[PDB]
């Protein structure tokens, strides 16, 4: 008999977590895939390996549907004749090859069903070097990561991540005279995905969670410990970590019904004399807060904070790629130096302020972009 | 053998019979003239090559089937149409099939004009009317009618090969030295073709809707319908709405149709030693136009003999009557924008310069400038742009332009690329379908420097170059220009000067022939008039507006003087 | 570093009504005649099958009568067209025996089994040598005569393994089709067929060559096949003439059944070859495709 | 036993069926038991059969779409899979109902006897519209086990492509024998005849096809901006082009916020246009069913601004409507509001209820949603009744909120903002297209906002030239472009709605009016309102302020108002029916206090001086005001509540003729 494979029967994904490191130190075992790399020590020997990289997330395309097997149907024989796909690009059937088919005088003409096909959500992302695993004098470089099956949207620009997976090659894409030999390019496949910083909106109240809130609340003062916490190296300014404890934590959002609503994000200056480790406050504020932006008063322009329109090669299409205010959406967006910034900078703070939205009216887009950032 | 179209040799023989039989009564006498038959014999006079049927001339026959029958299905009836008007010109003028010509068979006045949005994919292939804005037009270029083939292997040619839009080439090889059809070859020398022109349309300014831009639209003309279009007019085409293969279509979202060869009734064997051909089906629509009839660019031929020869008795005397008023001047002064109350020496201006000067060519070569030029500079809201919608709604051929929203290139010529190939066009600007027009720019210092460098450097010379890419070329820019201009500051400063009031540069300043300079002074009695005058024409619409002239004869008045040569 | 996308199927819905003339109605029809024939109250065809099978016997016998019994419109298209009959019989009949083999090693306590030969007697009228004209070419007739000579057995090839001589792709064509003489209906391809096939992601101008493949012999598998010399019998003859004679091929277990001199009824199709006396002139011979002995000598 | 469609749970009996029972035995009283509504269940319209009404009025009328609420499919108890079937699998089930709408509509007329022909019925082929399928998910939040589903978006349209004729039907023609056939699609691939179809010419390879015989059908791409209920964390808004067919092409135009409904699809795409090798990343599209340009929470468009488009409507059947439909006992409830004393206050106060106070800003916003009324000439003259308003004032006056709750109550106007806006971002703008890689023309924010209000937030931040380009819209209500691709006059027909500070960030009453305003004088002639929102410090006011912002944190979710639909149905049927003329009692009204304030400008630059525009905008108020207590007749009080409405939005009794300051303490009252 001719029957369905099992790929064609199969509704689950499957992915292998990494394990531990702690796991390993208990067993004594040295496992290559527990250790984090950056993308350059991941060389052409670790080709084929489940391995785990470490960096920031830049780009993250948008999630479509990749064909794996594409189901063509056959009205002369009754057939479904499935094709699979393995690569970037394919061709498609025309003449039956089932083999009531095969066998007569009189081929069927086959017609795509795409109900019937096997697609995959598919993303592919941009993992950067951190700056700490930079070398000395060098620029960061790039690592392509595929992202398929339901691992799909846990990846988000701006993200310090651990993710595991699988390097493989891919075939070559370059100039033609440019290359030796069988020269192939390379992609992780992800299989698992680590964040460093727990986003607050994944938060859930489980058993774990539970017993370190209530020793916290139990430990007694809790406000004021928070507040000291922030920056224990930074003597002091116990109000202003409060305050920037309070920027953290944010009020309440008020939507009313007739439709116009009031932000619950604090906005805090901190205006001085230097040498008072407001730029400390302001970093350490990044490093807690899950989403969170640092910029410059003149680092960052005007492009670099609204959104700017490029092209996308894999989904092959014109998207509006956000600045610093759309990376900190729903986050803290920290600007140092805030004296020091131009008049179109200064316009887009005073609306995002207020109105945590961006109306971008120029010759590329005429939009409105959310930008819920709250303001240090 | 053949088989033959039954509906359409009922068709031929209705048109025919409507050709040969149609006849109406005169007007100053009553007799009965047959109207096509006399046309025909027109044709054969002058050797014509084009006949014009007027469409309820056919409608009126029979209870209207026949017109129906030609306007729904056009493209198929055509060539029973041609051969019923070829058996009529047999029977009644045989010296014209001589010369076998083309005929070309034009419908006009249909009862419904369409937009270019109402063209719906229903109509491909029937009669339409249409109407729009010529912005683009080509060059005259033969297209290929009745092709000339020789067989590779015969080295024997074959003549009259009919060529259906894309390039055929005929497979059935009537010499019988070879055995092989598909292997032709084109002789341009002997082969027959046809004028072909393609103009592109845009949509009219009223017609546009509340938040669409206009969509263009490329339509053919052919034969002797050639060059009767001119970029910048308003222009009604009569034709068949028809068909164009399309390429661009092939990224877009859909199931896009495509042909697959049908392999059934073909035996094969599994020899060995699997290809087949097919291809995509996308297209555009496009309009084919038999007849162009060009209405006025208006809401509403130099030598003044050709005009006066235009004219019917009653205009003419109309004319003779207005002329022979001495008090004409003061009655076309007071008839120039009847909606704005005052400013007489505006009008006189605009009236000046709708009539323009005389051009003269000195000996040693240049050339004085007969268009005069008016800037109108003032304080907010002295009804200075009234002056020029009111020009630009008048003045035939004549464009109005905002002085922030327009650019080098629009203002003058732009040099465009189409389809990402490696044609370069040249689309008309605005100094252009303004051409022995008047050009309108509201905000002249709202303007940049390098429009301003753009438009002067039309201004002294008269033309217009372009060296952009591969184009060269010399455009001409013969247009009188009407600019309203605020002073700096808003407000007219009357402590100094005209140069200290207006940004605009000095090359422009020393062109322009009559500054115009608005004062808002605030007196009871005209402010009480001007107050009275703007109310009464919110309540009363056109009742409030009387002026001693008409539109139309004042137009009509403005042609027959600019024929003279003071 | 991809390896090759699969092509598979799976019936799902009943599509078109077949029609007789299909191919898989042929093999069908075939299969049941197989199967449900009954001669007097003995299937003796499977059972005959059976037989064959347990003695490593790749063939059948049918007699051309017992489809008259059973269905004339297979009959008449094996005998109007045999070319394209005969294969979808031996499918028909290596069909039957692929499941027939696999019941009988895991009951009665890797194995290949090869095209299975359709070898096909009668009993019908017998056409002389003499009678035959150009309406019986392409089409089964009965012959009888007397053999003059066999030649030696030649090795034909049945499945042949092939690798190209620089690309080093390796390919494999089975024949089924050893009826043809002075012409190679199947030959080694005339370029490489890895371009076109486009197997690898890689696809790593280059040009193998014209005939770029050479045979794997330790991996080919091969039959024998016979030249067979067939005249019409001495004592049937005019007196003034040579006897005429013709050229037939057998194959497989139609080969070493006959010595030379033995008198014949041959069932066979009358078919063509070019020989390189007239503009288009053909040397007709016959496609062995059963002997009947009619003396046997001691 | 019972059939199943292969790959689907859809058995057409059982389906047909079920849609009969649901179309001969539905009442609203199930959807809004559905709804939680029980209080709101009336006698006479809930109790009688909705959708055999609907159909006879669809027969009475000689229509042929349906539109159906999937919401009433889940209402019914029989239906409550068949939704679900709806949703998952709408290529089968539509054309099921579609079927059984014929054979309803068939049982109707001959089980009634009516005299209705029966050929008409069969003749005609009748299509359902579903709608309401289901919450507004964004389509970046959808997957590849969407594909071929029912969803809806909500979003503005950009921009769409000319229509498209794509083949239904293939006509070819032999060459030798003229023999003519033609040959249906069989989805999306056509069977070209490789022999003539005669048994007398047989000749291979001699039939051709013929692109102009041959019958198309429309198909329209169009480009929409989604906005999405629900945006998640730093995602920024993209644009999905969907395909509408048939009737549906150019039913939206640019600028509109509208409600598609319509199967999820995916098509591959080929990498060369040489070549037939497809790419594996499939594109993404939206195959429109039915297409919502009407919301109760917002106004309608102007009737005035689609005349053409609605007659086009009539003509090419899409049966889509632009403007809600109003019943007898809503208008008789529109008539008994407007017999009110208090209806100007009790309309201002109903506009923005949590914003306090600013009673004459509402009002003067009140007025500019109305409007007044449009007068074109005969001759080709036009003037359009849309009034512009400047809110210049202290921070924290809830202005941006103003802006904020026009915007979102306007059909299609654009909220924009200064500085971050250009001005050929504002006009038009020449872009290349990622389907077709061509040069296709877009609009800009006034081009969009045309028929609506154009709300400009921050207007003192803009650039002197940027400000430029908007006089011609504030004056003639168009755009006069010449540049390379465009050289036209387009209709910008856009209410300016803008909000600005003074130079210093605040008011300073040292500084008379003209200098803290801070602008130009043709642009701020082009104003019809120019309200100075001042901060005073009060007890009471400062008390009652906030009373009333600290009274909306007392619950999680929050005088008499009118509700928001009620308040854009009334509007809306003023503005579509009402256009008040001009008497002489108005006239010599608007002539007396024109030239008035004229002489007082005579007083010593430092003052706003009257204008002409200023008595045009007096006239626009009078209409608007006289439109809205639904007169068609302007009076003396109209005119009269204009020139107050004026004086009291610059202050004017607050300041000095000579000096032109304001005294804070003096005069104004909080
Ligand atoms: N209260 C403090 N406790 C600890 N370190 C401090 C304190 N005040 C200043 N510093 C240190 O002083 C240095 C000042 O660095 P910055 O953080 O850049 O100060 P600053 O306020 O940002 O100066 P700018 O950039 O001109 S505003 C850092 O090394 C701080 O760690
Ligand atoms: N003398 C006048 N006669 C008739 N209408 C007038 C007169 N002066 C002003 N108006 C009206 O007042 C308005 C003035 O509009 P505009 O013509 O645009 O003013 P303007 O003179 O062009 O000043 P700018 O440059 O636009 S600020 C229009 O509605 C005119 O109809
Ligand atoms: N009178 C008021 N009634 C209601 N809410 C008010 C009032 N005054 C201020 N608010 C609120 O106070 C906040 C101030 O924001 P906005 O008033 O929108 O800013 P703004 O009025 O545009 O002034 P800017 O932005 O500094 S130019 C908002 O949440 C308003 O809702
Ligand atoms: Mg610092
Ligand atoms: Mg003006
Ligand atoms: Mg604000
Ligand atoms: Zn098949
Ligand atoms: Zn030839
Ligand atoms: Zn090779
Ligand atoms: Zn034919």
């Amino acid at each position: 008999t001719e029957l369905f494979p099992p790929n064609l029967t199969r509704r689950y994904f499957l992915y292998f977590k990494p394990l531990s490191q702690n796991c390993a130190r208990r067993y004594r075992k040295k496992a290559i895939s527990s250790k984090p790399l950056s993308v350059r020590q991941i060389k052409g020997d670790f080709l084929g390996q489940l391995i785990t990289v470490r960096g920031i997330i830049t780009r993250v395309s948008d999630v479509k549907p990749a064909v794996e097997v594409i189901a063509y149907t056959c009205d002369q024989c009754g057939y479904e004749v499935f094709q699979e796909v393995n690569s970037r690009t394919f061709t498609p059937l025309s003449e039956c090859t089932s083999e009531e088919c095969s066998q007569n005088q009189t081929k069927g003409q086959l017609f795509m069903s795409t109900r019937a096909s096997k697609f995959s959500a598919f993303q592919e992302c941009k993992i950067q070097e951190l700056s700490q695993q930079v070398p000395v004098g060098h620029i960061p470089r790039s690592l392509n990561i595929h992202v398929n099956g339901t691992l799909v949207r846990s990846l988000s620009p701006g993200d310090i991540v651990d993710v595991t997976g699988i390097f493989l090659p891919a075939p070559y894409t370059g100039f033609k005279a440019l290359k030796a030999g069988l020269l192939t390019e390379t992609y992780l496949e992800a299989q698992f995905v680590r964040q460093h910083k727990k986003k607050f909106a994944s938060f859930s109240l489980t058993s774990d969670v539970e017993e370190r809130v209530m020793e916290l609340i139990t430990s007694g003062d809790v406000y004021n410990r928070l507040a000291k916490s922030i920056a224990p190296e930074i003597y002091g300014n116990l109000d202003v970590k409060k305050a920037l404890l309070l920027l953290l934590v944010g009020g309440v959002d008020k939507r009313v019904g007739d439709g116009m609503k009031i932000r619950g994000d604090i906005n805090v200056c901190l205006m001085g004399d230097p040498g008072v480790a407001k730029s400390q406050l302001l970093k350490a504020i990044c490093k807690i807060s899950p989403r969170g932006v640092y910029t410059t008063g003149k680092g960052s322009s005007g492009v670099g904070l609204t959104a700017a329109v490029m092209k996308d090669p894999v989904t092959d299409e014109m998207i509006l790629e956000g600045g610093a205010l759309v990376l900190a959406d729903n986050g803290i967006c920290c600007i140092d130096e805030f004296d020091k910034m131009d008049e179109s900078d200064r316009t887009a703070i005073h609306e995002v302020m207020e109105q945590q939205t961006i109306s971008i009216s120029k010759a590329g887009i005429n939009t409105t972009l959310n930008a819920r950032t709250s303001i240090l | 053998k053949k088989v033959d179209d039954v509906t359409g040799e009922k068709v031929r023989e209705a048109f025919e019979q409507f050709l040969e039989d149609f006849s109406v009564q005169s007007t100053d006498t009553g007799e009965v003239e047959k109207v096509y038959r006399a046309q025909i014999e027109f044709m054969k006079i002058y050797d014509l090559n084009t006949i014009y049927i007027d469409y309820q001339h056919l409608s009126m026959r029979e209870n209207g089937a026949l017109a129906m029958a030609i306007s729904e299905q056009y493209y198929r009836f055509l060539p029973f149409l041609q051969k019923g008007l070829r058996r009529v010109v047999r029977k009644y003028a045989p010296e014209l099939l001589n010369t076998e010509r083309v005929f070309q068979i034009s419908f006009f006045n249909l009862p419904t004009v369409h937009r270019i949005r109402d063209i719906r994919s229903e109509k491909i292939g029937s009669l339409l009317s249409i109407s729009g804005t010529v912005t683009r037009t080509s060059e005259v270029r033969p297209e290929l009618y009745k092709a000339s083939f020789t067989c590779d292997m015969c080295r024997a040619i074959v003549d009259n090969v009919e060529q259906s839009f894309k390039y055929t080439e005929p497979t059935f090889c009537p010499n019988p030295s070879c055995e092989n059809r598909a292997f032709w070859t084109l002789n341009v020398t002997r082969s027959r073709f046809l004028d072909w022109q393609k103009v592109r349309i845009q949509e009219n300014a009223n017609e546009i809707p509340t938040g669409s831009m206009p969509r263009t639209l490329d339509v053919i003309l052919r034969g002797d319908s050639v060059e009767r279009a001119k970029p910048g007019d308003r222009c009604k085409f009569t034709g068949v709405e028809i068909v164009v293969p399309d390429v661009t279509q092939l990224g877009l979202p859909g199931v896009k149709p495509s042909s697959t060869l049908d392999t059934r009734g073909i035996s094969k064997t599994t020899e060995g030693l699997r290809s087949l051909g097919v291809r995509d089906l996308t297209y555009k629509i496009s309009f084919l136009a038999c007849h162009v009839i060009s209405i006025g660019s208006n809401i509403g031929e130099r030598d003044q003999e050709v005009f006066l020869n235009s004219l019917s008795s009653d205009e003419i005397n109309e004319l003779k009557e207005m002329v022979k008023d001495e008090h004409i001047y003061d009655k076309l002064v007071r008839s120039i924008a009847p909606a704005v109350f005052g400013h007489e020496a505006v009008k006189k201006g605009i009236l000046l310069q709708m009539l323009g000067g005389v051009h003269k060519s000195t000996v040693e070569g240049i050339k004085l400038r007969g268009d005069i030029n008016i800037c109108v500079v003032g304080d907010p809201s002295t009804s200075k742009s009234q002056f020029l919608k009111y020009v630009v709604g008048f003045a035939p051929r004549s464009v109005y332009t905002s002085g922030k929203a327009s650019s080098a290139a629009g203002l003058t010529a732009a040099v465009v690329r189409d389809e990402e190939g490696g044609d370069y066009t040249i689309e008309a600007g605005a100094l252009m379908l303004a051409d022995n027009g008047i050009c309108c720019i509201d905000e002249f210092d709202k303007m940049d420097i390098s429009d301003q460098v753009a438009i002067h450097e039309a201004m002294e010379q008269q033309t217009i170059s372009i060296a952009k890419a591969g184009i060269h070329a010399t455009l001409n820019a013969r247009t009188s220009i009407l600019a309203a201009a605020n002073p700096v500051g808003g407000r007219y400063n009357r402590k100094l000067s005209l140069r200290g009031n207006l940004n605009m540069t000095a090359p422009i300043m020393s062109r322009f022939d009559l500054f115009f300079v608005i004062l808002d002074d605030c007196n009871e009695k005209i402010d009480t008039e001007l107050a009275s005058h703007i109310v009464d024409l919110h309540m009363k619409r056109d009742e409030a507006i009387e002026p001693p002239f008409s539109a139309e004869q004042l137009r009509r008045y403005i042609k027959y003087a600019r024929t003279f040569k003071p | 570093s991809f390896d090759r996308p699969e092509i598979y199927s799976a019936p799902v819905l009943q599509g078109e009504s077949p029609n007789d003339d299909d191919n898989t109605e042929i093999i069908k029809s075939f299969k049941n005649f197989i199967l449900e024939f009954r001669l007097d109250s003995q299937f003796i065809y499977r059972d005959q099958l059976r037989n064959n099978i347990l003695v490593k016997n790749y063939s059948l016998t049918v007699n051309m009568e017992h489809l008259i019994g059973y269905n004339e419109d297979i009959y008449k298209k094996l005998s109007d067209e045999p070319s394209d009959i005969i294969p979808l019989f031996e499918t028909a009949i290596t069909q039957v025996a692929k499941r027939i083999s696999i019941l009988s090693r895991a009951q009665s306590a890797l194995n290949s089994l090869p095209t299975f030969q359709l070898i096909l007697n009668s009993n019908a009228n017998q056409i002389p040598l003499r009678d035959l004209d150009s309406e019986h070419v392409s089409k089964i007739v009965r012959l009888s005569g007397i053999i003059i000579s066999t030649s030696v057995l030649s090795s034909r090839a049945t499945y042949l393994s092939i690798m190209c001589r620089n690309c080093r792709h390796t390919t494999s064509i089975t024949i089924n089709n050893f009826n043809s003489i002075t012409g190679n209906t199947v030959s080694l391809p005339r370029s490489c067929l890895s371009t076109i096939e486009s197997e690898s992601s890689m696809a790593n101008k280059k040009n193998c060559g014209p005939d770029p493949y050479i045979i794997i012999h330790e991996s080919s598998k091969f039959i024998d096949q016979q030249f067979l010399k067939l005249q019409e019998i001495p004592e049937l003859v005019p007196v003034g003439e040579m006897p005429r004679n013709l050229t037939m091929t057998c194959d497989r277990y139609l080969t070493n059944k006959v010595i030379p001199g033995t008198r014949v009824t041959i069932v066979g199709i009358y078919s063509i070859y070019n020989s390189k006396s007239g503009v288009a002139i053909r040397t007709p011979y016959i496609k062995i495709l059963g002997i009947q002995s009619d003396v046997e000598t001691s | 036993p019972l059939r199943i469609i292969w790959g689907t749970n859809v058995s057409i009996q059982e389906c047909t069926t079920n849609f009969r029972n649901f179309l001969m035995s539905f009442k609203y009283k199930f959807r809004k038991i559905l709804d939680e509504r029980e209080e709101f269940i009336n006698n006479t319209t809930d109790e009688e059969l909705y959708y055999i009404k609907q159909l006879n009025e669809m027969r009475e009328l000689g229509t042929s779409n349906l539109n159906l609420d999937a919401r009433n499919l889940l209402a019914y108890k029989q239906t409550e899979d068949l939704y679900h079937q709806l949703l998952n699998y709408p290529q089968e089930v539509i054309s099921i109902m579609d079927q059984t709408i014929k054979d309803c509509m068939v049982s109707l007329i001959v089980d009634n006897n009516l005299d209705y022909d029966l050929d008409e019925i069969e003749t005609k082929f009748y299509k359902v519209r579903p709608y309401n399928v289901g919450s507004c998910k964004g389509m970046r939040e959808l997957n590849p086990n969407d594909i071929d589903k029912l969803i809806n978006l909500k979003g503005l349209v950009l921009r769409s492509t000319p229509v498209i004729p794509d083949m239904k039907v293939a006509f070819f023609k032999c060459n030798v024998c003229d023999h003519t056939m033609a040959v249906e699609i069989d989805r999306g691939v056509i069977q070209e005849p490789a022999r003539c179809e005669r048994i007398d010419c047989n000749e291979p390879n001699s039939m051709s096809l013929i692109h102009n015989r041959c019958s198309f059908a429309d198909k329209q791409v169009i480009k929409l901006q989604e906005t999405p209920d629900f945006v998640p964390d730093g995602q920024t808004p993209h644009s999905i082009s969907l395909c509408v067919y048939d009737e549906l092409v150019d039913s939206c135009r640019a600028g509109d916020r509208i409600e598609v409904t319509g199967t999820f699809r995916s098509i591959p795409i080929r990498a060369n246009s040489r070549q037939r090798v497809l790419k594996s990343l499939y594109k993404t599209y939206v195959d429109v069913v039915h297409v919502k340009k009407v919301s109760d929470k917002r106004l309608d468009v102007d009737t005035s601004t689609i005349e053409q488009e609605l007659m086009q409507n009539k003509v090419d059947h899409n049966e889509v409507e632009e403007v809600r439909q109003i019943t007898d006992q809503d208008l008789a409830k529109i008539r008994e509001v407007a017999a009110r004393e208090d209806l100007y206050s009790l309309l201002a106060r109903s506009i923005a209820p949590s914003i306090y106070e600013l009673e004459d800003v509402k009002k003067g916003i009140l007025l500019q949603l109305f409007g007044g009324t449009n007068k074109t000439f005969t001759k080709g003259g036009r003037y359009r009744g849309d009034i512009n308003i400047l809110l210049c004032g202290d921070p924290s006056t809830s202005k941006s909120q103003i802006l904020q709750y026009v915007h979102k109550i306007t059909p299609r106007g654009v909220y924009t903002s200064g500085k971050g806006s250009s001005a050929v971002g504002l006009t038009a703008y020449i872009t290349r297209d990622v389907d077709t890689k061509q040069l296709v023309l877009e609009s800009g924010a006034l081009v969009l906002s045309d028929g609506g209000v154009c709300c400009i937030d921050e207007f003192d931040k803009m650039s002197d030239s940027t400000r430029s380009v908007l006089h011609e819209v504030m004056e003639q209500q168009t755009i006069s472009i010449a540049k390379a691709g465009i050289i036209t006059t387009l209709n910008a027909r856009s209410s300016i709605l803008a909000s600005a500070n003074p130079i210093g960030s605040r008011y300073n009453p040292n500084l008379p009016v003209t200098e803290n305003i801070d602008l130009p004088p043709p642009l701020l002639s082009r104003f019809d309102l120019v309200y100075l929102v001042l901060d005073k410090v009060d007890e009471k006011n400062d008390r009652e302020l906030a009373k009333h912002l600290t009274n909306l944190y007392l619950e999680d979710k929050p005088d008499d108002v009118l509700p928001v639909e009620f308040l854009t149905m009334y509007i809306s049927y003023a503005k579509e029916h009402i256009h008040p003329i001009i008497t002489e009692a108005a006239k010599t009204e608007l002539v007396r206090a024109y030239v008035g304030m004229r002489k007082m400008g005579d007083d010593s630059e430092k003052r706003i001086t009257a204008t002409t525009r200023q008595l045009e905008s007096m006239i626009r108020l009078a209409e608007a005001h006289a439109k809205m207590k639904l007169k068609n007749v302007v009076e003396l009080e109209d005119v009269q509540e204009a020139v107050r409405l004026i004086r009291s939005a610059i202050k004017d009794y607050a300041t000095d003729p000579k000096t032109g300051k304001i005294d804070m303490n003096l005069v104004q009252t909080g």
